[PDB]
């Protein structure tokens, strides 16, 4: 265009579905010239609904002229519906015992605030910078991050947490501060229906509990990942009958590489059968890459 | 008219129109006479709508007649629950005397509450100045002179690989190159001046004509443009017209362009311009 | 305001009248029409009621991508003041049910690369200002005539003949007869 | 799948096919690891190939896992077809994040999130894209250029012939101004010229015929008929060196064949390395005129059609506003039950609209209510009838409110109306009025009838003794001045003359 | 809408913009002409005033019965 | 003035042609000239007429008399009644007379 | 269509008289690039008089955008205006038994 | 022009945002056949605010026949809101001396 | 169409294949046809100008 374009704050953009619905923040200025211009925008409504893929959000029904697509190029993350009051209990608590952060758990709790809702940290004790627990050096402590989007933290966000952390470590030791890691889950599961849900409907349970269950706050990094709790979390959908899990191709529980690793499921493929001998089989693919 | 694609400035209202809601629009026939340049007009304000509507008469006292405006909101109490603690925008107020009784008539109401560059320019033409030296149509910055030593000597001069002549830099910044040259179009000197980096405008106007921004990791500076079309806060791209060399009333009616920027930006610029692609 | 998509005719001059129609009411969107009046005024015609009587004061472009035809029941004129280009990438077919005449001041070249057929059913002539001329006779008669009335005749009329008017020939080169 | 999509679906198919077809039919029945193409059936009986269960096939390397996951978006690929194929290589660029910066033509940044899903595609920093199936030789810029061959190419197909004069704009109210200064006339081809304000006697305390202070060292000239303001490029043919003057003085030597006078300024940008125009008194130079011109482009009417359509689909949807929350017990039913013997009740109803009340000591509540008709005079409409009896154009009103409609005769068939910013109520009248028809509302129902002389079945006889109390009978003379429009087209009034 | 009785000019393609008169009012009796937009842009003229250009996407018929 | 037509022109005119040009006129022909005329064809040059053909010339008429410019380089001047006049293309200059006498009248010094 | 089309409910159907018509029971949904659709449809009233053959109905009276036609592929059935007792007598006693 | 042209009194003209108005002090007279000319202008308001560089005021709201363009050729100058006290102390005493 | 081959413009119905069948020619027997397509359109009559 020879003038420069204007996309009106609160544009509605939706799913091919048309049932997700999410509104610009605010006025997008797309210079004469430009052909693209990016903008952040907010759900409609609360809820773990709207953390939708990446392109997964392309209709628009007000029409603008010269605009010929719109497309969300980051998955929408932080849906959350609300907190149970365990969690709020524990918010509660935490505001009681932070004074000078002094164990992993303070530390932790810390670095999570003023880094966003629905992030992680990990603190390690005597951790250098080799990253090698053989070698403790007295004095060090070691924080990994993961940001806001459920990625490894961006050096900006680790600046903004060491800053933020500077005036309340004792005086005399060295903080250290790196992105955290994250291991992919890939799940194959064989179950048996009761016919009480339909073939869809179960695998959308299956995946919502699954992505509950695999949330960074309901994860601690480094710890095992245990089938049996997996299967579990599973189970508790209802309806269903499970004969077989497999995680990354075995049968057996995954310990995390190092003290750091946070997991994170990214395939889940379904086999379901029900009485009358119908196999559904299906295959979701949770992330975008491999290294995300 | 002039694209023809029949844009929807706001949200229906089919509200208790019928069932349907598919085959009807619920509108007028004339347009709203559209008042910004890109914007749409604003969603009527609600605040002159009328949800409720009082009549109060009284027996007017002092505070009844310097404390009861239209700028006021009344809180009538004692009364019935719906009109106890919400505020009344005062509509009138009359002062009636027809004897040494003072009347005072209140019409009050309730208010319902809530890309890196353009795409393609003309070719233009750089001309290298110097004050002592004759200017030079030039087609890359290899081919240059660099420029004097403007008030106080900012400038420095260092030797680099491929130039034909000293480059010149601010003092302490060898990065930041600085150079004076002429644009043109089809031979007019009076043509608009593209945007040699996409940025942020930081600083408009000033002594001569000082256009600065921010690309973030540098800052672009450019003196001796007229009539500036970009304002501070701006984001521009590259190619984007930021102002012109010398303004139409004859402001001087004569001068260069002076630029202060990195190499890279300053080469793709020169490149930019005799190409024509952004 | 056209009454064609495509078609961009020229606009109303300075000072010219026109008509303005504003859509929805609204000051700000008017469109317009030139209508007949003095900065503007008619055109001569013959038949002011059936002649079409245009002027353009600029260039006139057309472009058709589809075939073309024009059909004219009298005659038509054609002036041009300056060069005419023709480029015909076809055949090019003209059938003239009269006569042709044309006079040109300056040269005419000729040029094909396969074939030249020339062809009448009387007499042709190929003749100069200098009298000197070809004469392909329409009875089969062939006179080759110069200037100063040198003449090779062959034909009917007479027998196979070679008129001298008084003046040497010659056969240089020869070998043998 | 627009040009860049092709081209892109093309740089995958160039390493992800077999040997000798990546642009050919039969490569979308390419079998990883095998030169021999699957059967040309499977490809149409349904669901995926299983004829190579685990190899990947297609002409995108694909499998059933990868299949299932289109379905789960797109459930109408039921086949493996071409299209199928094509759309499913859709899918997995938008789900890998390839579509935001392929649309933006960041081949480099596309590349690298594609790697992610086809192995023999080299990522950004690792040659092996995450995978070491990159074969010898594929790199980053040669996939670009692959990809950039393939794009001209589709381009190309397209490609018209056409120049468009202006350029888009987002906005009517909106302008944008010129960006080419577009020559358009020569006003000499060779004539002389002279400068002037250089060791003479006009300095910057002349005034020039424009009103303007001279300045010597401006790009200006004095033209002898130019209008001010006209810009006049000025070339020398010593140099074939140009520069734009503005007509601003009208000179006051005339000499001969003397059209321009360029200034000491103007002159002085004339001057080239080796070539002083001061140094000679007088310039041979070349007139033109230039203006400031929109510059001409390709034309791009099919783009603008394509545009215009989709924005017609798209203005078509559902975005109307929600129903108000309102929770208040105003708009109820008022039911009356009225009787002056007490031997029968008689009932009507009606729907509260409005309320008053005195608050101070005369505690007065007064209620109003309507019949139903007023629901129908509510909001105003813009819509469309066309092939629909006076019975069936009621009926649809009415059911569109959830009234009941009492109508005998079936009326006109009427072919082609538009309501106009008009109520329901104000079109049902309008229609019932040029029928002849009248309307009347009881409870719920609206009833049509024929405005008749006998259409009243019932009589109903009063005496004016012992019950009446007041009879006034008035007359008038009909007369076009008073009454309204409607009433002078009940009379004699109306356009008996019409045009076809 | 035509200028002259006897020409029958190019309609107006799909998407384009035209302008519409309603005859008395009528929304039923509607008579219109094309307009200049973008869809319908300006055609290339050296001088936009007095030249005029025209392209014919079909066959061009100009029969004239006198001179 | 200017005109493109990216199909076929067909003209069509009952009456008389006229075609007055002051400058030149260039024909530039893909194809071929098929030049039907019912009347007569007179031209007229005042400076120079020039006609080339990379191939064969042949000016004749209905009654079997002809010029023939070979594409070879032979030319053949032929009368009604068959007599021939022939120059060289890779032969012999021959005069033949089908059996029919010669004249030379004002015969000088042959 | 580039985006999937609706026929709304209770859209309005009728023969060439216009006498008989119909409505849609409920919104029908052509989907993108799809251009025929079925759906299905009830009298505005009930009798024998709305039973009626195959290709009777093609007309509609509201004109929506992008739509060409209507008509129904089958003859209009069980329309009735009250059983009779008889049979409301033996659906009694088959309850019954 | 023909004719001479009046730029009449109290002329607002503005910048590119329009927060900024000045008006002119009188009637501007161009005299016929001259094409541009100069006036002087003041501020809307009083405050060191509309003190502005040249070449920044270039727009005006009233659009008048045949009139191209406005500009300021200097900056403006003297917005003050108001003299220090010891200046207006050093006022003071210069009178008495 | 399913199949996409090469030069596969058009893929006729049985029953429209059956339809270009005449005595002695059956369409069906042939598996390829070679065809010639064009678009037809509803119009009105061209007549004489009244």
């Amino acid at each position: 265009l020879s003038t420069d374009f204007i996309v009106p704050i609160n544009f509605q953009v939706s799913d091919l579905s048309g049932t997700l619905r999410f509104y610009t923040i605010g006025n997008l200025v797309i210079p004469a010239g430009a052909t693209f211009g990016t903008i952040e925008a907010i759900a409609e409504d609360i809820g773990e609904k709207y953390n939708v893929s990446a392109n997964f959000i392309d209709q628009y029904s007000t029409p603008l002229t010269y605009l010929q697509y719109v497309t969300n190029i980051r998955p929408a993350t932080n849906g959350r519906s609300g907190e149970t009051i365990d969690n709020l209990i524990e918010r509660c608590a935490q505001i009681i015992r932070i004074r000078n952060p002094v164990s992993a758990l303070d530390f932790e709790q810390l670095a999570e605030l003023t880094m966003g809702e629905g992030s992680r940290c990990k603190a390690i004790g005597l951790l250098g910078i080799n990253k090698i627990v053989t070698d403790p050096q007295p004095g060090v402590v070691h924080l990994f991050l993961l940001d806001v989007n459920g990625n490894p933290a961006d050096p900006v966000t680790i600046s903004t947490v060491g800053a933020t952390l500077q005036p309340r470590i004792m005086l005399g030791t060295r903080l250290l501060i790196s992105p955290m890691e994250v291991l992919n889950i890939e799940l194959e599961l064989i179950a048996l229906s009761d016919s009480s849900k339909t073939f869809q409907q179960l695998a959308d349970d299956i995946l919502e509990a699954l992505k509950v269950f695999f949330n960074p706050a309901n994860l601690t990094p480094g710890e095992p990942v245990l089938i049996e709790e997996v299967k579990f979390a599973i189970r508790s959908v209802g309806g269903l009958s499970i004969s077989y899990l497999q995680m990354n191709d075995n049968a057996i529980n995954i310990p995390m590489p190092n003290q750091w690793t946070i997991p994170r499921f990214s395939y889940i493929g379904f086999e379901l059968t029900d009485s009358e001998g119908t196999v559904y089989r299906d295959n979701v693919v949770t992330v975008t890459n491999p290294e995300e | 008219a002039d694209s023809g694609s029949l844009i929807k400035v706001d949200k229906d209202n089919k509200r208790e129109a019928g069932s349907a809601a598919r085959t009807f629009t619920t509108g007028v026939d004339v347009p709203q006479p559209q008042i910004q340049k890109q914007y749409s007009n604003p969603r009527p304000e609600g605040a002159s709508v009328k949800e409720f509507q009082l009549q109060l008469e009284l027996h007017t006292s002092q505070s009844d007649l310097e404390n009861l405006t239209p700028d006021t909101a009344l809180y009538i109490e004692n009364t019935l629950p719906f009109i106890v603690g919400k505020s009344w925008f005062i509509e009138s107020v009359r002062h009636s005397f027809s004897e040494g009784i003072f009347t005072s008539q209140v019409s009050a109401y309730i208010p319902v509450a809530p890309s890196q560059g353009v795409g393609k320019l003309p070719v233009y033409e750089i001309l290298s100045y110097r004050s002592g030296r004759t200017v030079k149509k030039i087609t890359s910055l290899q081919q240059s002179y660099e420029h004097w030593r403007g008030t106080g000597g900012y400038t420095a001069y260092k030797q680099l690989s491929g130039f034909s002549s000293p480059v010149s830099y601010m003092k302490g910044r060898p990065n930041q190159l600085v150079y004076d040259f002429i644009l043109q179009q089809n031979g007019n000197q009076s043509c608009p001046v593209p945007s040699p980096a996409s940025g942020r405008v930081v600083a408009t106007g000033g002594s001569n004509g000082m256009v600065k921004i921010d690309t973030g990791g540098g800052e672009v500076r450019l003196l001796h443009m007229s009539n500036i079309r970009v304002k501070p806060g701006q984001n521009v791209i590259r190619g984007t017209i930021l102002g012109t060399q010398a303004s139409v009333g004859g402001t001087s009616t004569g001068t260069h362009l002076h630029i202060e920027a990195n190499q890279f930006i300053l080469e793709s610029y020169v490149q930019s311009l005799v190409t024509g692609n952004w | 305001i056209r009454v064609s998509q495509n078609q961009d005719n020229p606009l109303p001059q300075i000072n010219q009248m026109v008509i303005v129609w504003f859509v929805d009411g609204d000051s700000e969107k008017g469109y317009y029409l030139p209508i007949i009046n003095d900065a503007n005024p008619s055109r001569e015609k013959d038949d002011p009621v059936n002649d079409s009587a245009v002027r353009i004061e600029g260039n006139n472009t057309i472009r058709i991508d589809k075939n073309d035809s024009e059909t004219v029941g009298g005659n038509q004129t054609v002036a041009i003041a300056g060069e005419q280009n023709i480029n015909v990438d076809g055949n090019l077919i003209e059938n003239i049910g009269g006569d042709i005449d044309q006079n040109v001041t300056g040269k005419i070249e000729v040029r094909s690369e396969s074939t030249i057929l020339i062809d009448a059913d009387g007499t042709i002539i190929i003749k100069n200002d200098s009298g000197a001329f070809i004469s392909l006779g329409g009875n089969g008669e062939v006179l080759i005539q110069d200037s100063q009335g040198r003449k090779i005749r062959l034909g009917g009329a007479f027998n196979s003949t070679w008129d001298l008017n008084g003046l040497p020939m010659a056969f240089i080169n020869a070998t043998s007869v | 799948f627009t040009p860049k999509i092709r081209a892109f679906l093309d740089t995958i198919a160039s390493k992800e096919t077999a040997p000798g077809t990546a642009l050919n039919i039969e490569g979308y029945r390419s079998v990883s690891g095998s030169s021999t193409l699957f059967d040309e059936s499977e490809m149409v009986a349904g669901g995926f190939p299983r004829s190579q269960g685990s190899k990947n096939i297609g002409r995108y390397q694909f499998t059933v896992i990868d299949y299932n996951h289109a379905r789960s978006k797109y459930p109408n690929i039921n086949n493996y077809s071409p299209q199928n194929q094509d759309l499913l290589a859709y899918f997995k660029l938008q789900h890998r994040n390839v579509l935001p910066y392929l649309l933006r033509d960041d081949l480099d940044n596309a590349i690298d999130k594609a790697s992610y899903e086809w192995a023999s595609f080299p990522g950004i920093g690792k040659p092996q894209g995450q995978f070491n199936q990159v074969q010898s030789g594929t790199t980053i810029a040669s996939l670009k250029s692959y990809y950039e061959t393939r794009l001209a190419y589709y381009r190309s197909l397209e490609a018209g012939s056409d120049f468009q004069a202006s350029a888009p704009k987002d906005t009517t109210n909106n302008q944008y101004a010129g960006k080419e200064y577009k020559t358009i006339r020569t006003l000499s081809n060779s004539t002389t010229a002279s400068f002037y304000g250089y060791n003479d006697g006009f300095d910057s305390s002349d005034l020039t015929a424009n009103g303007e202070r001279f300045n010597p060292e401006g790009i200006t000239a004095a033209h002898e008929s130019l209008p001010f303001g006209t810009l006049v490029k000025v070339t020398w043919a010593v140099n074939n060196k140009s520069v734009v003057v503005r007509i601003n003085d009208r000179g006051a030597f005339v000499r001969l064949g003397r059209q321009i006078d360029l200034s000491y300024g103007a002159a002085k940008a004339l001057s080239s390395p080796g070539n002083d125009a001061i140094a000679a008194g007088l310039l041979t130079v070349k007139l033109e005129v230039v203006e400031l011109r929109t510059p001409i482009g390709e034309n791009l009417k099919e783009s603008a059609k394509n545009q215009i359509a989709e924005n017609l689909e798209k203005i078509k949807k559902n975005q109307k506003e929600l129903a108000t929350p309102e929770i208040s017990a105003k708009g109820t039913q008022i039911t009356l039950e009225v009787s002056i013997d007490r031997s029968a009740i008689a009932v009507f109803s009606f729907l509260h609209t409005g309320t008053k009340h005195n608050a101070i000591i005369s505690d007065t509540t007064t209620f109003t209510g309507q019949s139903v008709n007023w629901v129908l005079n509510r909001r105003v409409k813009n819509t469309r009838y066309t092939g629909v009896t006076l019975k069936g154009l009621a009926a649809t009103i009415t059911r569109q409110y959830g009234l009941d409609l009492d109508m005998s005769e079936e009326g006109e068939m009427i072919e082609n109306i538009s309501q106009v910013s008009q109520t329901d109520w104000q079109f049902l009248e309008k229609m019932t009025a040029i029928q002849g028809f009248g309307m009347r509302t009881v409870g719920k129902v609206l009833q049509i009838y024929k405005i008749t002389v006998n259409a009243k079945k019932l009589n109903y006889t009063i005496s004016v003794v012992d019950n009446v109390k007041s009879l006034i009978v008035t007359d008038q003379a009909q007369t076009d001045a008073t009454g309204s429009s409607q009433k002078i087209e009940h009379y004699g009034g109306r356009m008996t003359t019409v045009v076809d």
